[PDB]
């Protein structure tokens, strides 16, 4: 698109449409005031007893 | 004219399974005894509280 009689630095343009999940991590904002689930993964390496 | 809101509470940690401390309240002591005894030229033994 073209829009006529503008300049730079007055307008704002971001892409919004996305087809996959990520986690929500607190270095990101959130998308919505009530955010909706998706899914879960698991975490990896139990603890367990041994010997020294 | 922005503004930011933030929130945290606080839970029970996954590994209080296998590493975690307990207290006790004690009460009187019962006692056992085990005795080794020499008789007719053999060695037996016993165990009684
Ligand atoms: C062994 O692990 C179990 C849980 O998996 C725990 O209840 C127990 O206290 C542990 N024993 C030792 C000696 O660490
Ligand atoms: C068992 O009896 C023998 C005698 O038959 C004796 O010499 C020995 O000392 C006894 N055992 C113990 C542990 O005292």
């Amino acid at each position: 698109k073209v829009i006529n009689n503008c300049k730079i630095d007055q307008c704002h343009a971001a892409v919004t449409n996305h087809k996959n999940w990520q986690y929500n991590s607190p270095l990101v904002p959130r998308n919505a005031e009530l955010g909706d689930r998706k899914g879960k993964i698991h975490i990896p390496f139990p603890l367990a007893n041994v010997t020294c | 004219e922005n503004t930011q809101l933030s929130e945290a509470h606080v839970e029970k940690s996954e590994s209080c399974k296998t590493e975690f401390a307990s207290a006790y309240r004690a009460h009187t002591a019962s006692a056992s005894a085990k005795l080794r005894v020499l008789y007719q030229g053999n060695n037996i033994t016993v165990a009684a509280y």
